[PDB]
């Protein structure tokens, strides 16, 4: 039929390791575009980015855009994305760390409002203030606040946390409750950690403190970051009351951009591997409230780093380094996932779309020529006429630094 | 000449504190960490701790926290396992073994010889030696079995011969066991029915810790 | 903790036959750095354990080519291709992927031989020990095979389990047998309250127990 979520019994897919190039990427996108957001749900999509002039690092931001639209067969049985509703804040320097979750007629995007820059780097001068922007996927004229609505959040229950903030590209709905990926700032003095639990076992230059010390942006940060969720329950009416849910401490690493999604009827979670646990952290969710993930013991997918915590490092070290390169579960019984990784050890480059299980990469294909620099990747997978497809956004330097979008059909067979 | 050498066997009372040493040589001390392993008598092995020789920090199992201390002296190129507040369930053999980092080989390629820790409140007690002579039941198939019971001594070892060694074959000497602080063992000798009681069979027990020598002649019973 | 199931626990072989030990795991042993840290060790009586195989299939310096390690995930097998005398001993598998590290029960690699019922000898307390106030009845069960045996004590026909002290030898280097000793200890007084003492051996050589007895009444 049309486009829908990855639910039910999809068309079968190749489950054997194969170095034949059987993945056929199809580009669908055609001074700097950064801070991207992609999210795909129920034939609809949310997208965001920030356009800066000059750098990508420094540099004045000319325009922040947050859009929603439809994902449809573009004509050749290949899906692409068609914008239908776009919002622009007046001041593009005040909107940060947006994340989008879909419910029925809208896409709700939760953002941080900042006049001190990125709250991660100015964490103690940032006064926590959050907003929602609600965008209709199928807008209609002269409909007041239906197409676009802006709400300032006034009531936040942070538990034991000083400040909380959305942290990640996308979240999920359960019933009429929305859960966004988030992060809590906690004073380092109030942080409870037993260094006995830091896995230093066969690590020559690790010290048991390295876990605690790496729970913030540096060893003497005032705050540690713990990932989690922000719950917004729509059946409550009144004004918006946001609640924070901290993540369980199994395989605990620094708060980082993460993503929660539904696949084959169950919620999956991915957390970016900044710090020392450089192997990919993702898995099914045992419980939502409180948040617990059963992380895969994945031995083949990691992320690029720098001197102390490079790709494939498993030893605890004091570092804040890495990239958000997520993956999407496409087959639960064999735990197969699709995602884009940067095939290099210490430099952010060489995107590679791979389909992999915990211990082996079944198949893969690059998305550029070698040494092309890359950064954040976001992948989301869905069904088109019951065939499993994935769309992936990849930050790329060409010559403009911008997000490219690819559609990748996952094959039913392994013959080249 | 890579070798691990542990301190000698130990005899400690319940509640006391023992400190086993394991000294390494033939390689640079800090390029390998070190495991401690526990073997209970006649049972399997149990992993205790792994200590990083560069940092000095141990990674120990949950079962060995609190009254177990895994340290090292880098100068002496040696490591230590201390056990405070000793109890019966600690009587065992403790090995140290070389275990490298993720940079090399972390399997245990070289082991120490072991250290035996014995736990008893008893001071040096000699053995009580009793003879075992068969009753009226017939002497089976032209052979007879006689024995010595060596009861309630401390510490190990005793040595047990028969006819000052003359009867080496046909002898089963059994491993001693510890009960209520003292060792008991037993020994059987099997000889042709002609030779006993026509010629004498006597068993020779020696316990050097107490400076004890026993000879017990096995003589038949009227019963 | 991860449990390690070694099967079997006893492996009778004839010299020159081939033997194989299965070590199976409760949780997967593939570390998130891609290495599977499953090692095989051999201990001989009175000796240190010796490292045989590491990372599932890699032999250590000095190990005969007869020893081959295989497996992946949670199922691993050690293979001995022809058995030598200096092979016999106790084999331990060991996982080093998850803390705490754990071993298997151990498999005894022993020498096969024809079955052999034990020689059972019973001994009443000596006049000496009775004078001193104790009373130990002793049972010898010598030179039997296979090793698995169970001894039951009876006094005047009721089973007695309290006061029993068992000991056993390893495989005798000449006849390949096992022997065992069982001692029941009692006070002088409780021994003279009763008349018949019986020692019962259960072994695969006989469907019925091997019974040795004495009556204190008899002279
Ligand atoms: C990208 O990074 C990986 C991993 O690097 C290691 O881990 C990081 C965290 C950091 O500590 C690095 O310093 C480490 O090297 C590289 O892959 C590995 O590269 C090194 C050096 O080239 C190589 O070292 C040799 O290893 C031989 C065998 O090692 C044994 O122990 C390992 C566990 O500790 C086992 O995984 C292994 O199977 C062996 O049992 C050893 O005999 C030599 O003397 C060297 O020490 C690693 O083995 C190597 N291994 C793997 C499995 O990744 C990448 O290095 C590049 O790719 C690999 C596939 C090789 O072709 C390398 O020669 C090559 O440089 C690195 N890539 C780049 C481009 O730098
Ligand atoms: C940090 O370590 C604390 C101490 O842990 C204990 O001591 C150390 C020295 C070592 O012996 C550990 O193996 C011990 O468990 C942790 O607190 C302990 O947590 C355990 C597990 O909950 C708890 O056992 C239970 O507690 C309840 C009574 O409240 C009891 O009814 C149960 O029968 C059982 O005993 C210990 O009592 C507790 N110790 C103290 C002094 O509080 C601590 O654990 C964290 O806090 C505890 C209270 C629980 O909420 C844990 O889930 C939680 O992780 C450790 N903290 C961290 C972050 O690792
Ligand atoms: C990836 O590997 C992980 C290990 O590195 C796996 O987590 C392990 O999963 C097993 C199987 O469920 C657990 O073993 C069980 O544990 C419970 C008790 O758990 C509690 O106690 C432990 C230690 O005392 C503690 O770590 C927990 O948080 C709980 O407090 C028992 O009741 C069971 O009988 C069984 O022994 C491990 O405990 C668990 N370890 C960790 C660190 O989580 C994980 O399952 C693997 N993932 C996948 C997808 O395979
Ligand atoms: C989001 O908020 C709505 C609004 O309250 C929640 O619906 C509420 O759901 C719970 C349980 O399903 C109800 O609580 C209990 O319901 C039972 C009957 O099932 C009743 O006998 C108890 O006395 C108790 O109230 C609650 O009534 C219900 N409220 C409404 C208006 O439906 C929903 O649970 C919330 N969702 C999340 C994820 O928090
Ligand atoms: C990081 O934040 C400081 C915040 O400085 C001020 O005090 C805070 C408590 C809060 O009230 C802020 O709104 C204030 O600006 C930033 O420093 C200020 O920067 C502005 C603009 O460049 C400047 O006019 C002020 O003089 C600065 N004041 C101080 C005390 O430094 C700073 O620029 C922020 N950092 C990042 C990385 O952009």
């Amino acid at each position: 039929q049309g486009v829908s979520d990855l639910v039910g019994l999809p068309n079968q897919i190749c489950l054997q390791k194969t170095t034949s190039t059987i993945l056929k990427p199809r580009l669908i996108s055609y001074v700097c575009i950064t801070d991207p957001l992609l999210a795909v749900d129920n034939g609809f999509f949310a997208y965001s980015h920030l356009e800066k002039i000059g750098s990508c690092t420094r540099g004045i931001a000319k325009q922040r855009i947050i859009g929603v639209g439809e994902v449809l067969d573009r004509g050749d049985k290949v899906p692409s994305m068609f914008m239908t509703n776009v919002w622009t804040p007046p001041n593009p320097s005040t909107i940060h760390h947006c994340s989008s979750t879909y419910h029925e007629d809208f896409y709700y995007t939760l953002c941080a409002v900042s006049h001190v820059g990125d709250p991660i780097l100015n964490s103690t001068s940032w006064t926590e203030s959050l907003s929602l922007i609600r965008l209709a996927v199928r807008p209609k004229s002269d409909s007041g606040d239906y197409n676009q609505k802006y709400i300032a959040i006034t009531k936040v229950e942070r538990g034991k946390y000083d400040k909380v903030m959305p942290y990640g590209p996308s979240g999920i709905k359960q019933g009429d409750t929305l859960y966004f990926p988030a992060v809590g700032f906690l004073p380092r003095t109030e942080f409870q950690y037993n260094d006995s639990n830091c896995p230093i076992i066969h690590c020559k230059y690790s010290k048991a403190e390295n876990c605690r010390l790496s729970m913030g942006v540096n060893s003497k940060s005032h705050y540690i970051l713990r990932s989690g969720l922000l719950k917004y329950n729509l059946s409550l009416g009144g004004d918006i009351i946001l609640q924070f849910i901290e993540i369980a401490d199994n395989r605990l690493t620094i708060g980082s951009p993460s993503k929660i999604y539904n696949s084959l009827g169950q919620p999956v979670f991915y957390q970016a591997s900044y710090s020392w646990d450089t192997m990919i952290k993702l898995g099914d969710v045992d419980t939502v409230d409180p948040l617990r993930v059963q992380w895969r013991n994945n031995s083949v997918i990691s992320r690029p780093g720098q001197s102390q915590c490079p790709r494939f490092n498993v030893c605890p070290e004091v570092c804040w380094e890495g990239t958000y390169n997520d993956a999407f579960l496409i087959d639960r019984l064999n735990w197969v996932s699709a995602g884009v990784y940067l095939n290099s050890n210490q430099t952010a480059e060489n995107p590679v779309f791979a389909v992999f299980k915990d211990n082996e990469i079944l198949y893969q294909v690059p998305l550029a020529e070698d040494d092309t620099n890359a950064q954040k990747t976001i992948t989301d997978c869905f069904l088109l006429e019951n065939v499993i497809w994935c769309i992936s956004l990849v930050e790329i330097y060409d010559s403009v630094i911008r997000p490219k979008l690819f559609a990748v059909k996952i094959p039913a067979q392994c013959s080249e | 000449q890579i070798q691990l050498v542990q301190s000698g066997p130990e005899l400690k009372k319940p509640g006391e504190t023992v400190k086993i040493s394991c000294t390494t040589s033939g390689y640079t001390f800090t390029n390998y960490g070190l495991n401690w392993v526990k073997q209970a008598p006649g049972k399997g092995f149990k992993w205790m701790a792994w200590i990083n020789t560069y940092t000095g920090e141990p990674t120990y199992a949950d079962d060995f926290k609190g009254r177990f201390a895994f340290s090292l002296e880098t100068s002496a190129s040696t490591t230590y396992l201390q056990i405070n507040n000793l109890k019966n369930e600690d009587m065992s053999t403790y090995f140290c073994a070389r275990s490298g980092y993720y940079d090399g080989l972390k399997a245990m390629d070289y082991w120490g010889q072991g250290t035996s820790v014995t736990v008893s409140s008893a001071k040096t007690t000699p053995p009580s030696v009793y003879p075992l002579a068969p009753g009226s039941a017939a002497q089976t198939n032209s052979m007879v079995t006689l024995g010595c019971l060596v009861k309630g001594y401390f510490p190990e070892p005793v040595t047990v011969t028969w006819n000052s060694g003359s009867l080496s074959s046909g002898v089963h000497t059994f491993p001693a066991v510890l009960q209520s602080d003292l060792y008991t063992l037993s020994s059987s000798v099997t000889v042709p029915s002609s030779t006993w009681p026509s010629e004498t069979v006597t068993c020779n027990v020696a316990h050097p810790a107490s400076s004890t020598k026993v000879d017990k002649k096995i003589v038949p019973r009227d019963c | 903790d991860v449990l390690m199931i070694q099967t079997p626990l006893s492996l009778p072989v004839s010299l020159g036959d081939q033997a194989s030990i299965s070590c199976r795991s409760s949780q997967s042993l593939i570390h998130i750095n891609g290495n599977t840290y499953l090692e095989w060790y051999l201990q001989k009586p009175g000796q240190s354990p010796k490292l045989l195989i590491y990372k599932v299939s890699n032999r250590f310096s000095g190990v005969p080519d007869r020893f081959s390690g295989s497996g992946s995930g949670t199922d691993f097998t050690l293979k001995i291709s022809r058995v030598e005398a200096e092979d016999l001993g106790v084999y331990y598998c060991f996982q080093g992927s998850h803390v705490p590290f754990t071993f298997g029960a151990g498999t005894k690699l022993e020498l096969k031989r024809a079955d052999a019922a034990p020689t059972v000898s019973i001994f009443p307390p000596s006049s000496e020990q009775l004078t001193s106030g104790g009373a130990s009845v002793v049972c010898f069960l010598n030179n039997f095979y296979p090793k698995d045996i169970n001894v039951k004590w009876k006094i005047d026909g009721s089973e007695r389990q309290n006061g029993v002290l068992n000991s056993w030898t390893d495989q005798d280097s000449k006849d390949s047998t096992y022997s065992m000793s069982s001692t029941l200890t009692l006070t002088k007084d409780e021994y003279e309250r009763h008349n018949s003492y019986t020692c019962e051996a259960t072994h695969k050589t006989s469907t019925s127990p091997i019974v040795k007895s004495f009556n204190r009444n008899e002279c």
